[PDB]
């Protein structure tokens, strides 16, 4: 059967944790030029609070997409440190997002 | 939990522990081709392949629808020629 | 392609949707007073949860005051015994007559099957209970940091204190 | 690390979502 | 003899543009 | 030779599960009855 929309945007917004699929994403010039992807980004900030939040399977794309929040008022450029700093600031984030859940 | 009085499992048959060459009574065999006989000493001299079973016969093994009348005449008249 | 192409109705939401989105809802509202695409501006209202709060994904489906168990123990322990006669009685069929020894492999490990099995109801009655250890754990820890508190300043007042004493007798 | 166990990585598969419905919902969003 | 070697000039931050498209099967 | 090495595998069997039976016995004599009726099943 056909698969709601619930079942998409949960997919994509997990999918947005690879940062081979950020960098794919932001390779082509349109994805980042139209406004309405923009949009749909920002549209998706709401899954941060529960119960919407339970229904996540990989939390690491909850800052990503946050950090894509981020940039759009940081800048395309930084697309080629995307892969150094996510591996260098994994630890600190990882943290960060542990005491955001685990206390 | 699987202790079943009910299932009884059998010797198999015949048992590796005894003879079992003599089971059968099947040691006149294993006795002419053994490989020493009851004192140790070689009986006899051993060897691969069929070769010997044939030299009592005459010969110098070195190295190892149809009218039969009609073929015999025709050999008969190729070695008259 | 290796990345499949972004939603369609991602393209859909201008800036102008976005400002325009009140007025629509009100206006839906309104005349209110799965659901039909007859405008392009459905999605952003929030989907609502389904009746039978499941989903389903890859073939697999998903759906207080923490914010006999010896039934269970006599049981795990009888068939952990069980599981050794067995084990034994497993070897001497392979020493006796193994060629029907896989007849009982699998009967034991239906039994470790079982222990596996009480060992998964047995998560959400440990995983639970791992917030409870480190309860415990921060609790002494605070109690050690605060012990040490009211210990240096007893010791600093006691200081001051004979301080006092001392230039009381020197004067 | 040699061996690809199906279903429990750190990050989300590749091969899972190729195996999603959401690849085949994308191929026919024309009938969406 | 050789008056000076050269700076090394790595750029690992540079993110390539490898075309990936036939992965589907 | 083949013959050898299964006589000497079932003599070492026997006495492994001899002394497995022994010691079950020795330790948990709760299940010794069960253990002779092994013995019973397999011999």
């Amino acid at each position: 059967p056909l698969p709601t929309r619930f079942e998409v945007e949960l997919e994509f917004i997990q999918s947005l944790a690879n940062i081979q699929y950020v960098t794919y994403l932001l390779t082509q010039q349109q994805i980042w030029k139209s406004p309405n992807f923009k949009n749909y980004l920002k549209y998706l900030e709401y899954w941060c609070n529960p119960p919407y939040s339970q229904c996540i399977v990989y939390p690491n794309c909850l800052f990503i997409l946050k950090l894509l929040n981020g940039f759009m008022e940081s800048a395309l450029e930084g697309l080629d440190e995307l892969p150094k700093i996510i591996q260098l600031q994994g630890p600190q984030w990882m943290n960060e997002m542990v005491e955001r859940w685990a206390n | 939990y699987y202790v079943d009085p009910e299932t009884t499992y059998t010797y198999q048959q015949p048992n590796p522990l005894q003879d079992l060459i003599s089971v059968y009574g099947l040691d006149d065999i294993s006795r002419q081709v053994a490989r020493t006989n009851l004192d140790g000493t070689k009986a006899v001299k051993l060897r691969k392949s069929y070769k010997n079973q044939i030299a009592d016969l005459s010969g110098k093994f070195s190295t190892i629808n149809f009218d039969w009348d009609l073929c015999s005449s025709v050999l008969s008249q190729f070695e008259r020629s | 392609s290796l990345y499949p192409p972004p939603p369609p109705y991602v393209k859909f939401f201008t800036q102008s949707n976005l400002e325009k989105l009140p007025k629509y809802k009100e206006k839906k509202a309104a005349s209110a007073k799965e659901e039909e695409i007859t405008c392009a501006l459905d999605y952003l209202i929030p989907p609502p949860m389904p009746k039978n709060q499941q989903y389903r994904a890859f073939g697999s489906i998903w759906q207080e005051n923490e914010s006999n168990y010896q039934y269970k123990i006599q049981e795990l322990r009888k068939l952990l015994k069980s599981l050794l006669l067995n084990y034994l009685e497993l070897i001497g069929v392979l020493s006796i007559n193994p060629d029907m020894y896989e007849r009982k492999v699998e009967n034991i490990r239906t039994i470790l099957v079982n222990i596996h099995h009480l060992l998964n109801e047995y998560r959400p009655h440990q995983s639970r209970e791992s917030l409870i250890m480190l309860l415990e754990e921060q609790l002494e820890y605070k109690r050690g940091e605060i012990r040490e508190i009211e210990q240096v300043c007893k010791q600093v007042h006691d200081k001051l204190t004979s301080i006092q004493d001392t230039l009381r007798t020197g004067s | 690390k040699g061996a690809v166990g199906p279903n429990n990585f750190i990050w989300p598969a590749e091969d899972a979502l190729r195996r999603g419905m959401l690849a085949m919902a994308s191929l026919h969003s024309k009938e969406l | 003899p050789s008056y000076s070697p050269t700076s090394p000039s790595y750029s690992p931050t540079s993110p390539s543009y490898s075309p990936t498209s036939p992965s589907y099967s | 030779r083949s013959n050898q090495y299964q006589r000497g595998k079932m003599h070492g069997l026997k006495q492994l599960r001899d002394s497995l039976a022994d010691k079950i016995v020795d330790e948990f004599p709760e299940l010794k009855e069960p253990v002779e009726d092994i013995i019973k099943r397999t011999s």
